[PDB]
């Protein structure tokens, strides 16, 4: 069955030099033109580069063009995309895509076997590890009702890092807001539960957060005011 | 260089209701023009891959329409599943492909009270020499719901960062957390920190203030 | 006195009715000796019996005054006299009215309903038309009976409001109808023809500005007007007024001459990308040998055809128009005094040869329409 599959995406410090590969199933890649389109964190779709392998016909995007080079192998039946001098707003996650060709119907479908997309980020940060900080509520505030229970997760490059109440027996009422990249470079990110009146319920949260790239976790724990 | 401006950046919609998205190209070009969806985290789905023709797998619900360079994509029964961004493509040539900003279809709800909670900094953080005040917007169906920060009785602008939930699927509501960080000498010289936002549920802004 | 001013109007009009349509039914003829018969002969034929039912029944007894003074002779006369006026007014119009379905049937959905037609002037619509005719007219029979004659009789309104209202009002409305519709179509059609004229225009100016650019842009440029055009232009169907079946040189010989254009403009914009403007101006010339081969034929034929059903449904909607303008003259009379109505039509005779008009000049416009009979000069 049709299949794109992308690999290469990872970290590359600004400057250096990626390589992406495309590997398709299903179809040679002679019988149609692949192309690389990229999304920005988010934002809408952008068309980077393509490859017809046939006629050699490489293209690329007036954002791109002399630094990307695309190539293709149709015995490995893979298209490659080189990018050199990387900057800051390479960073996307880039699909690649299949095109027919002009004389028949092929070409009136439009992209329409994409891939499961490679995410790319470039930046000067360096892996590091998190800090988590408490939101103690004050018993003060709203004296009688809704409470709000929080910690806070700050200065972690890499964006996969996970949060869990009670070792994940707290999942209910639990918002963890997406990572906003901070102007010095790594991620903030803010986890917050709702708990009833009544004292809280008499129970002690504790905010666990781990974080696989740096392999840290953290227990933190949370008492009221 | 043809653009290709979609004009509904989001639209919100409830479940059997018709909903139509719209596109406009800068030069004329033909028929090839096609409609995507994407859903979080996933790859776009070519819906119609012409100006106006269903692709093998899409549910009839889905027509496109072309009228000179005006092209439109209409749900007439909005399913739950049809909540994702819509993307309009314009593919006249290899190299000339240009995609629509995308439209953000959203589940509708009656306008909810938003819950503004505030959290001071915390004397861990403190130690590193830095503080954060949140900002915590809870449970509000409008997106647009404004947040500011006053320090010392004065509007601050430019320091505070703001992250949004995707409006959960389980009573289809929001949650916004808006951080304003400073460093150690900057907090240390203020006494009074308060958040005041208002939203159309709320009659009136709501401020939460504390003192150092 | 009036009576001889009358006799003659009606004698000259028997003269130019019967020459008219007896000199082009003959033509008709000739030019069906020929190769050179075609369909709607057969409904100009019968529209032209019709014209000369209409002269020689309800025209002939009354320009004769020494057989119309008392309508002298058994009653058996003046009954099939008075069916056969009827039976050829019903004609006249009914003749119009299948014509103009024809052009609807021959236009909007020109199909292969020309079943069972013939070159023994007959067909499936003008035999209905005719049978038609005759049953509507039977009550003629069972009024007038040497009454001189007179009508034997509520029964003269309702029974002029019935003849009207079939005679005139229903197919008057219904030719109404189908010429909005048969309008609405020939708009469509020539709407589609000034798009494909305009996309070829459009391939025209982009070559001549790619022949006269000296850059890689206005040539990587001004070959995407060119392709968005070719793919507007070869989606362009022929209208309706052509078939559509596979073989056909309108679905391969036009929709693979645009495949070739298309791919030689792809070849054109391949060698633009690559900043070689100069190779890319001899695909500019190349393309013209493609577009003069498959394309430019086509423009004529369809330009040329439409020109054709234009022209013949022209023909109809005057043929129409005069009908309706000679006859609502004579037929409002009657309804608007029938009822016994505010006073008495004196005037009867000058409306009906009013009316005889119309069935008069039907062969004129036909031979001022048709070439065919237009170049008749010499007979
Ligand atoms: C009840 C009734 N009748 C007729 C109708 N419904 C149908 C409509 N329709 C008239 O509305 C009408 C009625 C009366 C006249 N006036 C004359 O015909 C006339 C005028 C001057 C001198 C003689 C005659 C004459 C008398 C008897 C027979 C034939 C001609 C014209 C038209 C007719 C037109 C042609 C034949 C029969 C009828």
């Amino acid at each position: 069955e049709v299949q794109l599959v992308e690999s290469g995406g990872g970290l590359v410090q600004p400057g250096g030099s990626l390589r992406l590969s495309c590997a398709a199933s299903g179809f040679n890649v002679v019988d149609f033109s692949l192309h690389w389109v990229r999304q920005a964190p988010g934002k809408g779709l952008e068309w980077v580069a393509y490859i017809s392998s046939s006629s050699g016909s490489t293209s690329y995007a007036d954002s791109v063009k002399g630094r990307f080079t695309i190539s293709a192998d149709t015995s490995k039946n893979t298209a490659y995309l080189q990018m050199n001098s990387l900057r800051a707003e390479d960073t996307a996650v880039y699909y690649c895509a299949r095109w027919g060709y002009w004389p028949g119907e092929p070409w009136w479908k439009a992209f329409d076997y994409w891939g499961q997309g490679t995410l790319v980020t470039v930046s000067s940060a360096s892996t590091k590890g998190p800090s988590v900080f408490p939101l103690a509520p004050s018993s003060k505030s709203t004296s009688g009702g809704t409470a709000a229970l929080g910690c806070l997760v700050k200065d972690y490059f890499p964006e996969p890092v996970t949060v869990s109440w009670n070792s994940g027996a707290l999942t209910s009422g639990v918002h963890t807001f997406p990572a906003v990249l901070q102007s010095s470079g790594l991620y903030s990110l803010s986890s917050v539960v709702t708990v009833p009146s009544s004292s809280l319920g008499t129970q002690t949260y504790i905010c666990n957060v781990n974080h696989k790239p740096s392999n840290t976790k953290v227990d933190k724990k949370v008492e009221p005011k | 260089d043809i653009q290709m401006t979609q004009s509904p950046s989001s639209l919100s919609a409830s479940v059997g209701d018709r909903v139509t998205i719209t596109c406009r190209a800068s030069q004329s070009v033909s028929s090839a023009v096609a409609w995507y969806q994407q859903k979080p985290g996933k790859a776009p789905k070519l819906l119609i891959y012409s100006a106006s023709s269903l692709y093998s797998g899409v549910p009839s619900r889905f027509s496109g329409s072309r009228s000179g360079t005006d092209f439109t994509l209409t749900i007439s029964s909005l399913q739950p599943e049809d909540f994702a961004t819509y993307y309009c493509q314009q593919y006249l040539y290899y190299s000339l492909v240009t995609f629509g900003q995308g439209t953000k279809v959203e589940i509708k709800r009656t306008v909810a009270a938003p819950s503004v909670f505030i959290f001071p900094p915390s004397d861990s953080q403190l130690k590193s020499g830095t503080a954060s005040v949140v900002c915590l917007l809870n449970n509000f169906y409008p997106r647009e719901a404004k947040v500011q920060w006053k320090v010392d009785n004065a509007l601050q602008s430019g320091n505070s960062q703001e992250s949004v939930t995707e409006q959960d699927s389980k009573d289809s509501t929001y949650s916004l957390s808006s951080t304003l960080t400073l460093s150690k000498a900057d907090y240390e010289k203020h006494k009074v920190y308060a958040c005041e936002v208002t939203h159309q549920g709320l009659s009136s802004p709501v401020t939460k203030s504390f003192n150092r | 006195l009036l009576a001889r001013a009358e006799l003659a109007l009606l004698s000259i009009v028997f003269v130019a009715v019967a020459l008219s349509n007896g000199l082009v039914l003959a033509a008709l003829a000739r030019r069906g000796r020929r190769g050179h018969w075609a369909p709607i002969h057969v409904f100009i034929g019968h529209l032209c019996l019709a014209d000369l039912a209409v002269a020689l029944f309800q025209v002939l007894p009354q320009l004769a005054w020494k057989a119309t003074d008392r309508f002298r002779g058994p009653d058996a006369l003046c009954r099939a006299v008075k069916y056969l006026q009827m039976v050829g007014m019903y004609a006249s119009s009914y003749m119009i009215l299948a014509m103009t379905l024809d052009r609807h049937r021959a236009i909007c959905r020109p199909m292969l309903a020309y079943r069972h037609g013939s070159g023994a002037h007959w067909n499936r619509p003008v035999l209905v038309a005719w049978a038609f005719s005759l049953l509507l007219s039977l009550p003629q029979l069972f009024i007038f009976a040497q009454r001189d004659c007179w009508a034997c009789f509520w029964g003269r309104r309702t029974y002029v409001t019935w003849i009207a209202l079939m005679v005139f009002v229903a197919p008057t409305l219904g030719i109404a109808a189908c010429q909005v519709l048969i309008f609405r179509e020939i708009h469509a059609a020539r709407r589609q023809l000034a798009d494909l004229e305009d996309n070829w225009e459009t391939l025209n100016d982009n070559l001549k500005v790619i022949e006269k650019a000296d850059n890689a842009a206005q040539v990587k440029d001004a070959l995407t007007k060119m392709r968005a055009a070719a793919l507007d232009a070869q989606k362009a169907t022929p209208p309706k007024l052509e078939d559509k079946s596979p073989d056909s040189p309108e679905m391969k010989d036009f929709r693979h001459g645009f495949d070739i254009l298309v791919g030689q403009i792809d070849d054109a914009l391949k060698l633009a990308n690559e900043g070689k403007v100069k190779e890319a101006q001899a695909a500019a010339e190349q393309l013209k040998t493609t577009r003069n081969a498959y394309i430019q034929k086509y423009l004529e034929r369809a330009r040329s055809t439409l020109a054709a059903v234009a022209k013949t449904v022209r023909m109809t909607l005057v043929i129409v128009v005069v009908y309706v303008l000679c006859w609502a003259p004579f037929f409002l009379v009657q309804l608007w005094a029938a009822w016994d109505a505010p006073l008495e039509g004196a005037p009867f005779v000058l409306l009906m040869l009013l009316a005889s008009l119309n069935s008069c000049t039907n062969p004129w416009i036909y031979a001022s329409f048709s070439s065919s009979v237009s170049s008749e000069l010499r007979s």
